[PDB]
């Protein structure tokens, strides 16, 4: 056939490449960061009602400074998720102190690259590549707060605002206008769940859709559909006012 | 050591074992079930080395239910108490060996009988009437030798037992706390919570 | 030895031999599940290409995985084998290194893990199975209803179907099962089951088999006289009317 | 590299299918028949002997059926060679079950093992599926007389009548027309050279072309007992059975 | 033709042709502009990092190796990581086991063999990055450039990646000027910036889009950005 | 060392001394034998410092580990069964370590577990573990009750180690006191031994032998 | 390096056949014919030694070999195959049963065992089947004398008599007419240089014909005495001289 | 500290007139304690029979294993296996293990099927064979049993005089062996048939 890490006219290589098409066709996982902390929103998308929504989890705590949204093929996250928690865990054990949001990043971001059937540069056991993307969201006495996106690639960016998944296109265009340095984590909350809606094949709720953020104060945290279920009524209400 | 009997009667077997847990100088615990459920209807009590005692029953325990759970069935003791030989012979010429004695007891449903079997951290294994493990054995068999009838119910078999325990906690330089008993039978596991005065 | 990469990228972002795989679980027969307000019921459908079996001998469909676990199956049976076992193994391990029995939650999300294990590692297929897990964890009483599928992707259902007319069975039960109000009894929850079932099973008394499974390592499997009963009392009620 | 001739034995077809397992199928069905039938007080094991000479030794042949433990046998369909591999790796679990629990190894517990070692070709490691299919006539005490299948994919189901090879669904057909279960041995061993006789490619079925075995418990005993019939010995039932 | 002999790195076209590390080249010019200049005592990069949103950031273009070396990348960035990290590795087993400073050339060595390995065994893949490297050792101020194939090459300075050529002619242009630049980084440093600024197009580059990187005779290789690299631009 | 637990109705005490040695020799007198696992759990050591030290920090790690994973705070006997079987795949390779695993989780209530290098893993309700741990049982045994007030108990345990501080050479230092209720452990001070035992002897009137 | 080929070179094709064995099979067919015939009191088998050039000494060859001192074989195919599989065969009836029970194994298991070879190169990964085919005979104290054929498959079966390779067909038909069940074995060596002699083109002496048998215990050719039990190999391969002494009376 | 004293037993082997006898004690001790009266140490696969003296764990151990072979060997062989061949198993079986041995002492005992001749034969803890045409002995009372024997002994024993003879020379000889005794079974094998007998005797 041709070889999974093989090299295209253009300089890319296939598997990464296909990788990013499935990534385009998971739920919407939005990020914005603010001053206040960030916001990590996702899509749950129920395949049918008799699916009990809660028992879908796009959003997974690292540590308790930590924590992130995934987007594409999820069963593929599961062993990145375990990677970042060990390396958050391990990095405190052997430093006594928390592990930064970007060396967390950075530490999953090199799990990516490591497939093939025999590539000369170690020992890569790994089929193919991963097939989800992740946004990483967290504060640090350096950085203080910190969005990150990872991808299949191998290679990742820091954003104040990003959106990952099937309505991400339209959606990152929106935050491109909408955020600025100064909003305030419940700005930023609505203008997750308001991007959401519109994305949204399915009509916005506290049952197909989830907040969550995390603040220096009180860490990564999940908000139950009760504290979403307001917001989103809060928004509809702002909406309608003009 | 610790005080690991065991008496096979008309219909159960039942086992006595010793509550104390010394380590050196003190006695750190005198409620100690030095016993492991291997299935419904069969028993295993243990003694021997510190930690081994413990790892090897339950590594047992684990892999009985396993069987029980892929062939939904219950080995019979017999099955059981080959299943534990081997592995302890495997034990015996391996690296670092497990110095655990077991004594085996259940009810076999198909035979609907009672079975003892005592086996050691060699892997020698026979099958008694009546057995024990450690020093036990030097005061209670010549009991047992005397006082024992096949046909002896499980009433008369806990005197029987009482009568040991008493010789035992009077020539016995140790003092083990009393013990524990249990019964095996057509009906499966249960203690005799009243014993520390029946 | 053999490496090859046989799970991996199309052009368009799909892994086809895990596509593939969900071909033969929509090929196999039809399991159900759907948990009441004490209890859970697993039914299974029973081909019928061949007809001469001996039933009791037969390796039937639904499995325990511990005593208060049990787990139902579409796809190739080989390939089920191989994921029951491994799931047995895991329960009695986690006992014993953490005192205390698996949670279905968690011996769910265990299996689903080998599953997509075996679609990013070189020299093997995924695994043409679907599961569907219930039971009660130690200790509570709520019901617990999952589903599994090759891709290693898992979730909880109040009811949910898997195998041939699956979508069929499962358009009955979205509009027969009340969240609001579930099968109360043991016994309407064995019953939404058998009827689920017979709207694909056509007319199979012999065909179908159901297994109830209570809090409390409480499980068994009906006879065909209790289930044919059940489809007795049920084409009455079609009739009476 | 070595991927341009790597046929992928193991992968599945658009359609969710097993190629191998299906051609090795395909392999089968050109393989004897044998068919496998369970009464109330024994099984009875018949094949078909494929290609045969006037020159072929029958005294000493054995090409179908396999005797695995003293209460366990087997009758093939498909690739002899392949079939030993996979026999003696059963005799050996056989053994080592009872040295282990003292207990003969119960009949399902056999065919379990032996159908996982296929299901894994079937999985990993690139290599082909064995072309046999398998029939297992046992008795143990925890369910008696016990009549199982396996094939190429690892699978395996138990049944009452059942034949693998060519003409099974001719096979097939002829035994759910006149079997029935409050049968006897006896009854069983005429179904089965009957269903035979109607379904073999050759002019009539004569006896050196025929494999036959059974495991009753001769009531003058109290114990099970495998009878793996000789040339003298098919020729004499087959006269009787009335086809000379 | 080149559709049959580019399957993988383990086959040669007709005219003896390596194509899968032909693409891996190709990554390179696909990447954002760095050029690499030095004098007889220091040695400079200077790097345009490239962004992917206008909410996103300008990812790093330069690595340090050593206090005594470093390099700039323009590629795959995963691999400049591992390569650079095996380089930081180098380094340190020279430290440890002699007690003596990796030298510019022999770094420059070391990287060739690794990267040919990955061009002659079944089961590799070229690396996709070009480095520049830049060092002071006992043989002074150094540059080189090293591309997938595993050529190395010592030069007086260079550039690579998308519209390199522009900084590249500039260079070879101005060669006699900078190469006397002694004693004096900032200097070196704006015919720098300079140079590449001849490969712009796009836009101009800006305070949190340049990126400066300087070692030299008493001068441990550091890194600049932001209002760090403010008096350059 | 000298180091004791006990349950009782207010939940569980639990008080160690400081004392370090190599030999003869007192190396500290400022150790802290009391391993903060978690707000929930707290270990005790004796035997090998580092032993207990490096290998009870892991424990910590692998307890975090698992309530990420089971998203559930880990159970007091999962926890000493970790620690259990780590030390056990070491079994004859020298660790050194008598320790006790103590919590409270609202499935188990008050529990204690007892942990050494041996594989020995044992529940109990009171627990004394190092050179000066008959000395501290003594104490102990002889005025416990399980309706001993949070208050009476706390200084049951504070008196339990100054007794075996006294009479053991290789305890000592200062006492550390810790009350573990559901809401997690509470820390109740460290306790220099040299003022605690004059205090007591005046205010109690025991240690008469000693001179004042 | 290291062989990348973990995978079956064998596979199944849609129509349920597997290639490579068939193939194996023909390059059988293509081979010099050889064969076989069991007797009362011994076997036979015979080949013809089809030299591939006069300046080739056919003698430095050997086309019918010895496995144990009671079993000889011969076969039909590619000579390096058969070659190799000699040398196995010798060594695991060592290995496997002589080195256990102390005694030579009996026709039928060490038969079992070649096959099993030849099987695993029918499956295992980077391999191609064996391209012969082979006649082998012998004799053991529980099970008297036979003669097997082994296929490239992997498949075995006895036989009376059988012969295989180009004119097998033949040969095969004018055996099943010449065979009984109360020859002798000189009268099996004449009937089998009879039906050789259909499948020879151009000369047909003892130099052109390898043939041998396994008949009684050879005591003159163990090469020791003083151990009653060791009566001597019954396998004897003829020579040149006595093959054409029966040649006359052909 | 000596394993093949740990628990004892003694087993003796006798041939006479077309038949061979074999006979064993039936205790199992550990050290001076007595545990069981039961614990027989001869074992048979077809025609022949085993006997095996030594560490009781090993005892058991290599009965399970010839069963095992003796199996699997019928199962191929189409026959059951025969004193001569059986012999050589045993040996091969105990020199595989020369570096780590099993510590016992085994004697095999039979009539060859086929020839109808009498065999027996004993091993060394590593597999060294003795094929004597008299008596074969093993046991912690090995000695006893070859002072008894060698005595007692004569040619072509009737199988009523064989008895008499190997059950008094393994009688006398764990008497005077404090870790044999506790019981003894005496099996006497003909072509046609094989009687089982328990002897009577001292129990201390
Ligand atoms: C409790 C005291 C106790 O319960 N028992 C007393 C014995 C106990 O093991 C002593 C322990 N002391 C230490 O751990 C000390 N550290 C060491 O002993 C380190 C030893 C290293 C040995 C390897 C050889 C090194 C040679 C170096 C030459 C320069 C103190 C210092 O930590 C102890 O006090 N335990 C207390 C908690």
């Amino acid at each position: 056939d041709r070889g999974v890490s093989t090299f295209s006219p253009e300089g890319r290589l296939f598997q990464v490449e296909y990788s990013l098409e499935a990534i385009k066709l998971g739920s919407t996982a939005i990020g914005i960061a603010t001053k206040e902390g960030v916001v990590l929103g996702v899509e749950k998308r129920a395949t049918s009602p008799l699916l009990e929504s809660d028992s879908i989890e796009k959003i997974v705590e690292i540590d308790r400074h930590i924590g992130c949204a995934m987007s594409g093929l999820t069963a593929d996250a599961r062993s990145m998720i375990e990677h970042a928690r060990t390396a958050a865990v391990t990095h405190n054990l052997y430093y006594d102190e928390d592990i930064n949001v970007e060396s967390l990043t950075q530490s999953v971001c090199d799990l990516a690259l490591r497939f093939g059937e025999g590539a000369s540069g170690e020992e890569r056991l790994m089929s193919r590549p991963f097939g989800v993307a992740l946004l990483i969201a967290g504060h640090d006495a350096d950085d203080g707060y910190q969005l990150f996106h990872a991808e299949p690639s191998g290679t990742f960016y820091r954003y104040n605002a990003k959106a990952i998944g099937s309505g991400s296109e339209g959606a990152q265009a929106e935050l491109l206008n909408e955020w600025h340095s100064s909003l305030t984590l419940k700005e930023a909350e609505l203008l997750v769940l308001k991007i959401l809606k519109q994305v949204m094949e399915e009509k916005l709720d506290e049952n197909n859709a989830q907040l969550s953020c995390i603040t220096k104060q009180d860490g990564f945290k999940i908000y139950d559909n009760e504290k979403t279920a307001e917001l989103i009524k809060e928004l509809k209400e702002k909406e309608a006012a003009e | 050591m610790d005080i690991i009997l065991g008496i096979r009667v008309q219909d159960s077997v039942i086992l006595a074992s010793s509550k104390a847990v010394t380590r050196g100088i003190s006695v750190l615990k005198d409620s100690d079930d030095k016993t492991r459920q291997l299935s419904p209807h069969t028993l295993m009590s243990f003694a021997g080395e510190a930690g081994d005692t413990v790892q090897f029953a339950e590594y047992i325990q684990a892999n009985i239910q396993l069987y029980s759970i892929r062939e939904d069935y219950e080995l019979s003791p017999q099955a059981v108490s080959s299943f534990v030989r081997q592995e302890l012979a495997k034990s015996i010429r391996s690296r670092r060996p497990y110095q655990v004695n077991v004594l085996i007891g259940g009810y076999d449903k198909k035979k609907n009988k009672p079975e003892l079997y005592q086996i050691d951290y060699l892997g020698t294994k026979v099958e008694l009437p009546y057995g024990a493990h450690g020093y036990s054995g030097f005061y209670t068999f010549s009991l047992l030798d005397h006082h024992y009838r096949p046909d002896m119910t499980t009433e008369e078999g806990l005197d029987l037992l009482k009568l040991c325990v008493q010789e035992l906690e009077k020539r016995m330089p140790m003092d083990f706390k009393g013990v524990i008993v249990k019964i095996v039978d057509k009906d499966g596991i249960r203690q005799v919570d009243d014993f520390q005065a029946q | 030895g053999y490496d090859r990469a046989l799970s991996i990228f199309s052009p368009d972002g799909h892994i086809f031999q895990v596509e593939y795989a969900l071909e033969a679980v929509k090929r196999g027969t039809c399991a159900v599940g759907v948990k009441g307000k004490n209890c859970v019921v697993l039914g299974c459908e029973r081909r019928s290409t061949l007809k001469l079996q001996d039933t009791r001998i037969t390796p039937s469909k639904v499995s325990k995985i511990d005593s208060h676990v049990v787990l139902s199956f579409s796809g190739l049976n080989a390939d089920s084998r191989i994921l029951i076992e491994k799931a047995r193994v895991e329960a009695q391990s986690h006992r014993l290194t953490l005192e205390d029995p698996v949670t279905v939650e968690y011996l769910t999300r265990y299996v689903a893990g080998v599953q997509q294990r075996y679609t990013q590692s070189g020299g093997v297929r995924p695994f043409g199975v679907s599961t569907l897990i219930a039971g009660f964890d130690p200790r509570d009483d709520e019901p617990k209803l999952y589903q599994t599928e090759p891709s290693g992707i898992y979730s909880s259902w109040s009811a949910q179907t898997i195998g041939r007319n699956s979508k069929t069975v499962r358009e009955f039960l979205e509009k027969n099962y009340d969240r609001k109000e579930p099968p109360a009894t043991v016994e309407e929850c064995v019953k939404l089951t058998v009827r689920s079932l017979l709207e694909v099973v056509q007319t199979g008394a012999k065909n179908i088999e159901i297994t109830v499974v209570k809090p409390d390592s409480d499980i068994v499997a009906l006879s065909s006289e209790e289930i044919n009963q059940y489809v007795t009392q049920i084409e009455q009620e079609k009739q009476e009317q | 590299g070595s991927r341009r001739y790597d046929s992928r034995t193991t992968i599945f077809s658009p359609e969710g299918r097993l190629y191998q397992v299906e051609y090795a199928l395909e392999s089968i069905s050109h393989a004897g028949t044998a068919i496998g039938i369970m009464a109330s007080d024994g099984i009875v094991l018949a094949a078909e002997r494929k290609v045969t000479s006037t020159l072929l030794e029958q005294d000493t042949s054995t090409e179908k059926l396999y005797k695995l433990n003293d209460k366990i046998a087997v009758a093939v369909a498909g690739l002899t060679a392949d079939a030993e591999i996979l026999i003696n790796t059963a005799r050996i679990h056989a053994q080592n079950y009872l040295k282990t629990y003292n207990e003969d190894i119960p009949v399902e517990i056999l065919v379990r093992r032996l159908s996982d070692i296929k299901q894994g070709y079937t999985q990993h490691g690139g290599l082909r599926p064995f072309g046999v299919s398998f029939i297992y006539a046992g008795y143990d005490d925890r369910y008696g007389y016990q009549l199982y299948t396996s094939n190429p994919s690892g699978n395996y189901t138990g049944w009452k009548a059942i034949s693998v090879g060519a003409n099974t669904s001719a096979a097939q057909t002829l035994l759910q027309m006149d079997y029935k279960d409050d049968m006897k041995v006896d009854d069983a061993i005429e179904l089965a050279l009957k269903t035979l006789s109607k379904t073999t490619d050759s002019s009539a079925l004569t006896y050196d072309r025929l494999e036959f075995a059974t495991i009753r418990k001769g009531a003058n005993d109290g114990e099970v007992y495998q009878k793996i019939f000789k040339p003298q010995e098919i020729k004499d039932i087959l006269v009787k059975t009335g086809i000379t | 033709f080149r559709n049959n002999y580019d399957g993988d790195t383990v086959t040669f076209s007709p005219t003896g042709r390596l194509f899968q590390v032909e693409y891996a080249l190709e990554a390179i010019k696909q990447g954002s502009v760095t050029v690499g200049l030095r004098s007889n005592t220091h040695a400079v990069l200077v790097a345009l990092k490239r962004n992917a949103d206008e909410l996103s950031s300008y990812q790093k273009k330069i690595i340090k190796c050593d206090e005594h070396m470093g390099l700039s990348l323009a590629g795959l960035a995963p691999d400049a990581r591992v390569l650079s990290n095996y380089l930081r590795q180098q380094c340190n087993y020279s430290s440890l086991v002699f007690n003596r400073k990796l030298a510019v050339e022999r770094a420059g060595h070391l990287l060739c063999d690794k990267a040919q390995k990955n061009t002659q065994s079944y089961g590799g893949r070229p690396y996709g990055v070009g480095l520049l490297i830049i060092g002071y050792d006992k043989s002074g101020a150094h540059l080189l450039e090293f591309q997938p194939s595993g050529n190395v090459t010592e030069l007086y300075g260079t550039a690579i990646g998308a519209r390199s050529q522009g900084a590249k002619t500039y260079l070879e242009r101005t060669l006699d000027t900078f190469i006397k630049i002694d004693g004096n980084p900032d200097e070196l440093i704006k015919a720098g910036v300079e140079a590449i600024s001849q490969s712009l197009r796009d836009e101009s580059l800006t305070v949190d889009n340049l990126s400066i990187a300087i070692v030299g005779k008493d001068t441990p290789f550091t890194i600049y950005d932001g209002e760090a690299v403010a008096k350059y631009i | 060392t000298t180091t004791l637990a006990f349950r009782f109705q207010g939940g569980i005490i639990v008080a160690v001394d400081s004392r370090a040695t190599a030999g003869n020799w007192v190396a500290s007198q400022t150790v802290k034998k009391v391993i903060e696992i978690n707000p929930f759990l707290l270990g005790t050591m004796a035997g090998g410092a580092a032993d207990c030290q490096f290998w009870e920090t892991w424990l910590g790690s692998q307890c975090r580990l698992h309530e990420l994973r089971e998203k559930e705070r880990i159970s007091v006997a999962a926890a000493s069964k970790i620690l259990s079987n780590l030390v056990y795949q070491y079994k004859g390779a020298g660790l050194s370590m008598g320790t006790m695993i103590c919590g409270y989780t609202r499935k188990e209530g008050p529990t204690i577990y007892y942990v050494d290098s041996d594989g020995t893993r044992l529940k109990g309700d009171i627990f004394c573990v190092g050179s000066g741990q008959t000395f501290a049982y003594g104490v102990l045994d002889s005025n416990y009750k399980w309706d001993l007030s949070v208050e009476d108990a706390l200084y049951l345990g504070k008196r339990s180690i100054l007794a075996a501080a006294h009479r053991d050479a290789y305890s000592g230092g200062s006492v550390n006191l810790y009350h573990v209720t559901e809401d997690g452990w509470i820390y109740h001070g460290n306790h220099d031994v040299g003022e605690l035992f004059w205090k007591v002897k005046e205010e109690e009137g025991s240690f008469n032998n000693v001179i004042g | 390096m290291t062989d990348r080929y973990s995978f079956s070179l064998t596979t199944f094709s849609p129509s349920g056949k597997l290639g490579q064995i068939d193939y194996a099979l023909t390059a059988v067919k293509q081979g010099v014919t050889s064969l076989g015939i069991k007797a009362t009191n011994g076997v036979v088998i015979a080949t013809e030694k089809k030299s591939s050039s006069p300046l080739a000494m056919s003698e430095t060859l050997s086309k019918v070999s010895l496995l144990t001192p009671d079993i000889g074989a011969v076969y039909s195919g590619m000579g390096p195959d058969y070659r190799v599989l000699v040398d196995k065969s010798r060594k695991v009836a060592h290995t496997s049963y002589k080195r256990i029970y102390g005694e030579y194994p009996p026709t039928k298991l060490l038969v079992s065992e070649v096959a099993k070879i030849m099987q695993e190169a029918t499956q295992s990964g980077g391999v191609r089947p064996f391209g012969v085919s082979l006649l082998i005979a012998g004799h053991d104290e529980f099970n008297g004398f036979s003669l097997y054929q082994v296929d490239p498959s992997g498949s075995y079966f006895p036989w009376k008599a059988t012969a295989i390779g180009k004119g097998s067909v033949a040969a095969k038909t004018f055996l099943e007419k010449r065979w009984n069940d109360e020859l002798e074995l000189e009268d099996a060596i004449h009937i089998a240089l009879l039906t050789l002699k259909e499948s020879v083109e151009g000369e047909f002496n003892g130099d052109t014909i390898e043939l041998a048998i396994i008949g009684d215990e050879n005591p003159d050719l163990l090469g020791y005495t003083g151990i009653p039990t060791d009566k001597g190999p019954r396998f004897r391969k003829l020579t040149s001289q006595e093959i054409n002494d029966r040649l006359e009376a052909l | 500290s000596d394993p093949s004293s740990i628990n004892g037993g003694i087993v003796v082997a006798m041939t006479g007139k077309d038949c061979v006898a074999i006979a064993c004690d039936l205790r199992l001790g550990s050290q001076s304690l007595g545990v069981s009266n039961k614990f027989e140490k001869i074992f048979h696969y077809g025609h022949v029979f085993l006997g095996i003296t030594g560490l009781a764990t090993d005892v058991t151990t290599l009965n399970e294993m010839f069963r095992y072979k003796t199996n699997l060997y019928k199962l191929k062989e189409e026959r059951a296996i025969e004193p001569e061949t059986f012999t050589q198993l045993v040996s091969s079986s105990l020199y595989e293990r020369r570096f780590g041995p099993y510590f016992v002492g085994p004697v095999v005992a039979g009539i060859n099927s086929k020839s109808g001749k009498p065999f027996i034969a004993g091993f060394d803890l590593i597999g060294c064979i003795d094929e004597a045409k008299d008596f074969i002995v093993s046991g912690t009372a090995s000695d006893q049993l070859f002072g008894m024997c060698e005595s007692l002994y004569e040619p072509n024993l009737e199988p009523e005089d064989l008895f008499e003879t190997i059950s008094q020379a393994l009688l006398n000889a764990a008497d005077r062996d404090a870790l044999s005794g506790w019981g003894a079974v005496v099996y006497i094998i003909k072509k046609d048939e094989v009687v089982k007998r328990y002897l009577k005797m001292r129990q201390d």
